[PDB]
């Protein structure tokens, strides 16, 4: 109860500190990452039958 | 001589 | 077809034909969900049906319980301690209150001998009165119900050379936080008793792991009528029991499966039934207010009213912590269920 | 006093909240708007791989693509050559009731566990004849729910009991213990990097861990039921949630918000299991309607639907090249889609 | 075309056979189709043949289903005056199409009275034996038996011209006074067909009552004595009554060919009676989907299901 109460606090104070970036920065850096490996994605762009794995 | 037509 | 597909093949053609003799030997298998109640005998109730069925117990797998006896008597024995403290009940010999503070620091796990020093501790405690008081009042907290039989064969536990008699075992239990398995070769089809007692976590996460099941097994102890746990607010165990019941029947997994009912300690309701009263619990009851046997059919009555389906089959048998037929019952109630199965099927039924 | 640290705690809530009501500026689907569609998906059942005799309850890919292994219930350990749809290993497992499975990523050792508390490591190389099992990691009080290699001697596993731990299999003691959750622990993922993890549990909440400090740095609070399935974004810096609220949910650590729903009106099924792509592009999705939902990841609409399975899907992988798709379901199969 | 002489011609030519046979066969066809297919979906669809119980009622519901097939041919060559203009290869096909499957419909029956023994009799130890693989060994034989069953009707049965009447039937010829090749035709349906598959059924259905009977008395619980009683007395009865006539009449004719018999007076009435105890021989295959279906309360709720999605 008590102690619970103390490490409940505790934490939630650890948690307070960790500074925020913005969601549009963020949002940004998930797009980066999209577009430069877009490519590279076998499943996004079908790969030709003779470069595919599963079923020759 | 008998000639049996039936089905079955 | 290089060299290396041959070999692979090879390999697999090994395992295919080991997965098809598992899958032969699977058809004798049966699998039984076994859900106790907690205060039931489920571990005595357990532990009868496989000295009947066969096996046995030998010294050396004897001496592996001698550890958890002594574990026993000082659980038991530290129950009533704390029971002491909360129906404000004192003790009538000052002795015993520098005596409680020891049973209360001794480490069950850490128990590994019986010294002198824990002996007097417990026998001391057994003798005061205020102690047996507390044991009279056996219904109000949760405490084993062996404790009389070991605390008067403590001269035997309390000597080095100590060897459990078979009837110490089977009261002895041993705790467990996941499933335990407990299976029985009836020669015809192996049982495979599930039991799941002891889980503690979300009933949801794991429940439809048992989908198929032919049969759950549901033990309930008769003699909880009375019994009125302080614990929560007062609640009757025998309400609880039926919640428990009314849940897992209605589960859409077990829309196949039968339900076996075992109501146990059907000896101890004989016993206590003179002394206590079982409309003043449940009023809808009426009957002699002496009989036993009224009782035990109401009892049932109000378990297999909680049943709506009306197509589900629940087999009930009474047991008396003694009984020598409880596997031939599973077993019959177990082949009745294959077979209304297969009459549905065939469309029969 | 009790309501002095309670109200405390509510001081320290209010705070979190406006701190993200702060950092709020726009929505990932207004950056999103003007980008261009995926378009429909068409998967083929490439393999179907048979062997198993009852349910499927999990699976995991090798680090090399092709070698993959399932866990059913009726107590075998499956492994699978991917291409040839040869079985490579058939190991039996001492109890049946297993929930989890994980692969090494040397590809020397596996992993399972289940209701029987206790994680087993098997050695799959260098055993001459049948494999045996190298280690029983025991000390946890509740069902053992996932488990995933970190290294060849360090195993994170998750649990019943509320807690997580990070297990030495040398010396098979636990070495840390990260216990924050008020639930049940349904799943876990490991940070590209193998210096963070997230955990989902039943109560409503997800939370990341760091592995050696060994306490919890941030909590994610956006799901109403509990969660299912958990999943890291390649970049490492987002992770994807699905729950029994029949939505998946996207999670930025940076920012520390909810970025995102993948959710529709006609799905009311709970969410089994979730992946990524390569890219992060494609979110998979696993359903308790029999068959599987491919999301685009940036604009939360559905591309294709994965059907073919007549029973739940329970377990859902992507390799590490991204060549396929492998889905198990409680039908007894796996599938393999390209 | 084989020019002949038929030893009595005038058997079995009435008129009220050219239209009331007909009349029955075609009613037949019509409610043997609606009800055996009906029965086909149901098994494919919503049973999903994952048990031994669906292999064996989805063979028995094929057997009735083919039977049926051929039956138009013989309504229309029964009504006109015993005339065949289809051609030899179609009375070669159209004779084993009869045969063949009448013959698998009856050994079918008895693989499902030997199958219910098992599962009600020893529902335990038959856990161990009662596999899908077997189920598929046993029905592929049931056909090959009846395949071999039907060969000799296959080979005999040809097209001929009755020079005493100008008419072109088709039919097996009996001209020696033994014959012995064509009289194995006669007695395989006597003693293969009828007293080898009943004395089967018989035994089985009777081990199945006294199983019920020690079962129902010692659980005593809301016992349904009645419906499953019924069944059984319905199943056994019916298939002895409905084929029974038929074989009295096969025996009759294989006397008449033997020379046993030899006044046309009562060769009149076999050839007329004949015709009657092929259409409730067909009884069986039309209300096969009844009494091996529908009385049970599964296939009930699957064809309300059904009906829902009309
Ligand atoms: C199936 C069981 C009940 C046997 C049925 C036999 C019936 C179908 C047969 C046998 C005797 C046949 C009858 C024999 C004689 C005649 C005279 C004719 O001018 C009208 C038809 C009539 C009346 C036939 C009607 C059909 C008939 C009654
Ligand atoms: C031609 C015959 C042999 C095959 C087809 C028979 C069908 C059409 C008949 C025979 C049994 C009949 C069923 C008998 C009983 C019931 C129960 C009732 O609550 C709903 C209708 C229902 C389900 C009937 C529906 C029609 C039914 C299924
Ligand atoms: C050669 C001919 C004359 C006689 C043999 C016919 C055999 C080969 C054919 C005819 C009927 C067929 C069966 C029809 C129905 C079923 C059930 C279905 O689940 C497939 C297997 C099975 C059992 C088929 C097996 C092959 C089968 C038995
Ligand atoms: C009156 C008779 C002709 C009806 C048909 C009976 C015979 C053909 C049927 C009834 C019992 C059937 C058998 C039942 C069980 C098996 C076991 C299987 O491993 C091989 C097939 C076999 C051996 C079946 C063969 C066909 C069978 C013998
Ligand atoms: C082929 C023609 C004659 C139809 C014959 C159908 C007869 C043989 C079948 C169909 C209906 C069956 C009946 C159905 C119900 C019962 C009730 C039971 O308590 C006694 C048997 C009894 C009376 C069965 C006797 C046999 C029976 C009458
Ligand atoms: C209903 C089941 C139990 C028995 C049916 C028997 C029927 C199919 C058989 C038995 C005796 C047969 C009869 C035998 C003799 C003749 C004389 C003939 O000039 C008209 C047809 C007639 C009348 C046959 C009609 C069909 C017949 C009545
Ligand atoms: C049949 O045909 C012959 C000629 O081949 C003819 O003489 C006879 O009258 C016809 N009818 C009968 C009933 O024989």
């Amino acid at each position: 109860s008590i102690a619970q109460a103390r490490k409940l606090v505790e934490q939630l104070k650890m948690e307070a500190n960790i500074d925020r970036i913005k969601v549009s920065k963020a949002a940004a850096d998930l797009m980066a990452y999209c577009e430069a490996h877009a490519k590279e994605d076998p499943l996004l762009t079908p790969v030709p039958a003779s470069e595919n794995p599963f079923r020759e | 001589g008998r000639v049996y037509i039936h089905p079955f | 077809l290089s060299e290396e597909a041959k070999e692979a093949r090879r390999i697999n053609d090994e395992i295919e034909r080991q997965l098809r003799r598992d899958k032969r030997d699977a058809r004798r298998e049966l699998k039984l969900l076994l859900l106790g109640t907690g205060e039931s005998g489920k571990s005595t109730f357990i532990k009868q049906m496989r000295i009947i069925h066969g096996s046995g117990y030998s010294d050396e797998d004897k001496r592996g319980f001698t550890k958890l006896v002594y574990q026993n008597i000082f659980t038991a024995m530290q129950a009533m301690i704390r029971a002491m403290d909360t129906l404000k009940i004192p003790y009538k010999y000052e002795h015993n209150k520098a005596h409680a503070q020891l049973v209360r620091e001794v480490d069950v796990e850490k128990v590994s001998a019986f010294e002198n020093p824990y002996v007097d501790a417990i026998k001391s405690l057994w003798n005061d009165p205020g102690i047996q008081e507390c044991y009279d009042r056996r219904r109000e907290y949760q405490l084993s119900d062996s404790t009389k039989y070991y605390l008067n064969d403590l001269d035997r536990v309390a000597d080095p050379a100590y060897l459990p008699t078979q009837q110490d075992v089977l009261r002895v239990q041993v705790p467990t936080t996941g499933i335990i398995e407990y299976p029985f070769d009836l020669q015809s089809v192996i049982f495979r008793m599930v039991d799941v007692g002891g889980l503690r976590s979300e009933r949801r996460k794991w429940i439809h792991c048992f989908e198929n099941v032919t049969s759950i097994m549901f033990l309930v102890a008769l003699s909880e009528y009375d019994q009125v746990l302080v614990e929560s607010d007062n609640e009757n165990r025998m309400e609880e029991s039926k919640a428990l019941f009314r849940t897992i029947i209605t589960y859409p997994w077990f829309q196949n499966s039968s339900v076996i009912l075992f109501l146990n300690k059907k000896d101890l309701l004989e016993e206590k039934i003179m002394y206590s009263h079982l409309v003043d619990y449940f009023p809808e009851y009426d009957g002699p207010q002496r009989d036993a046997q009224a009782a035990r059919e109401f009892i049932l009555k109000m378990f297999v009213d909680l049943n709506p389906d009306s197509d589900k089959i629940i087999y009930s048998h009474f047991t008396c912590a003694t009984d020598t037929e409880n596997i031939r019952f599973v077993f019959a109630a177990v082949k009745d269920t294959i077979l209304q199965l297969n009459l549905k099927e065939y469309n029969l039924v | 006093e009790l309501d002095q640290l309670r109200q405390e705690a509510e001081q320290l809530k209010n705070q979190i909240r406006d701190a993200r009501k702060a950092c709020a500026d726009a929505t990932l689907s207004q950056i999103t708007n003007n980008i261009d569609p995926v378009g429909r998906i068409q998967m083929r059942t490439r393999r179907t791989l048979r062997g198993h005799l009852a349910k499927i309850y999990a699976m995991h890919w090798g680090t090399d693509s092709r070698l993959l292994v399932s866990a059913s219930q009726d107590g075998k350990l499956i492994i699978w050559d991917s291409y040839t749809t040869n079985k490579v290993h058939a190991i039996p497992l001492r109890s049946s009731w297993v929930m989890t499975c994980a692969y090494a990523p040397s590809g020397n050792y596996v992993a399972c566990g289940g209701l029987d508390n206790i994680c087993s490591i098997y050695n799959l190389k260098t055993r001459e004849g049948n494999v045996r099992v190298s280690r029983e990691l025991a000390g946890h009080t509740g069902y053992l729910s996932c488990c995933r290699f970190l290294d060849d001697n360090q195993i994170v596993t998750s649990s019943g009991d509320t807690t997580c731990a990070l297990w030495d299999i040398e010396t098979g003691q636990q070495t840390t213990t990260f216990t924050g959750h008020t639930g049940d622990v349904m799943s876990l993922s490991l940070a590209p990097d193998t210096r963070l993890f997230v955990s989902g549990a039943c109560d409503a909440s997800a939370k990341l861990w760091d592995v050696r400090e060994g306490m919890c740095r941030q909590t994610f609070t956006g799901h109403e039921s509990d969660i299912n399935a958990i999943c890291f974004f390649p970049n490492g810096n987002a992770f994807a949630t699905g729950s029994d609220d029949a939505t998946c949910r996207l999670f930025d650590l940076r920012a520390d918000q909810e970025l995102m729903t993948y959710s529709h009106d006609n799905i009311i099924c709970g969410i089994t299991s979730v992946s990524f792509s390569k890219s992060g592009r494609l979110l998979l999705a696993g359903y308790d309607d029999f068959n599987c939902n491919v999301w685009d990841a940036l604009k939360a609409d559905r591309a294709g639907v994965l059907a073919g399975h007549d029973n739940r899907v329970s377990c859902l992988g992507v390799t590490d090249d991204g060549m396929a798709v492998a889905t198990g379901s409680w039908d007894s199969f796996l599938k393999i889609w390209n | 075309i084989k020019r002949i002489q038929d030893d009595c011609p005038k058997a079995g030519r009435h008129n009220y056979i050219f239209v009331m046979i007909p009349t029955l066969y075609s009613i037949i066809f019509v409610v043997g189709i609606f009800g055996n297919s009906l029965v086909v979906i149901v098994i494919y669809f919503y049973m999903k043949l994952k048990t031994v119980a669906s292999v064996f009622l989805l063979n028995l519901a094929l057997a009735d289903l083919c039977a049926l097939l051929t039956l138009p041919l013989w309504a229309v060559y029964t009504a006109m005056e015993y005339r065949w203009p289809f051609g030899n290869y179609l009375c070669k096909i159209a004779s084993a199409s009869v045969s063949f499957n009448l013959y698998a419909s009856v050994f079918l029956l008895t693989c499902l009275s030997i199958d219910r023994y098992l599962a009600i009799v020893h529902p335990m130890k038959s856990r161990l034996r009662r596999t899908m693989l077997v189920a598929k060994v046993t029905c592929i034989i049931i056909w090959l038996l009846a395949g071999l069953a039907s060969l000799p009707a296959i080979i005999h049965r040809n097209v001929f011209f009755i020079e005493n009447t100008n008419i072109t039937v088709c039919a097996f010829h009996y001209e020696s006074q033994n014959s012995t090749l064509p009289i194995g035709l006669g007695l395989t349906k006597n003693i293969l067909g009828f007293l080898f598959p009943f004395l089967i059924i018989l035994t089985s259905y009777t081990l199945i009552w006294k199983a019920l009977k020690k079962a129902y008395e010692i659980q005593k619980n809301k016992p349904r004595n009645d419906d499953i009683f019924k069944i059984i007395m319905a199943i056994v009865l019916f298939f002895f009554f409905s084929w029974i006539p038929h074989q009295i009449f096969t025996f009759l004719d294989v006397l008449i060919q033997l020379g046993i018999i030899r006044d046309c007076r009562i060769a009149d009435i076999v050839d007329t009676a004949m015709p009657i105890t092929i259409c409730i021989a067909y009884f069986n295959a039309c209300l096969n989907p009844l009494f091996y279906g529908f009385l049970g309360k599964k296939f009930k709720r699957y064809f309300l299901q059904l009906l829902k999605y009309i």
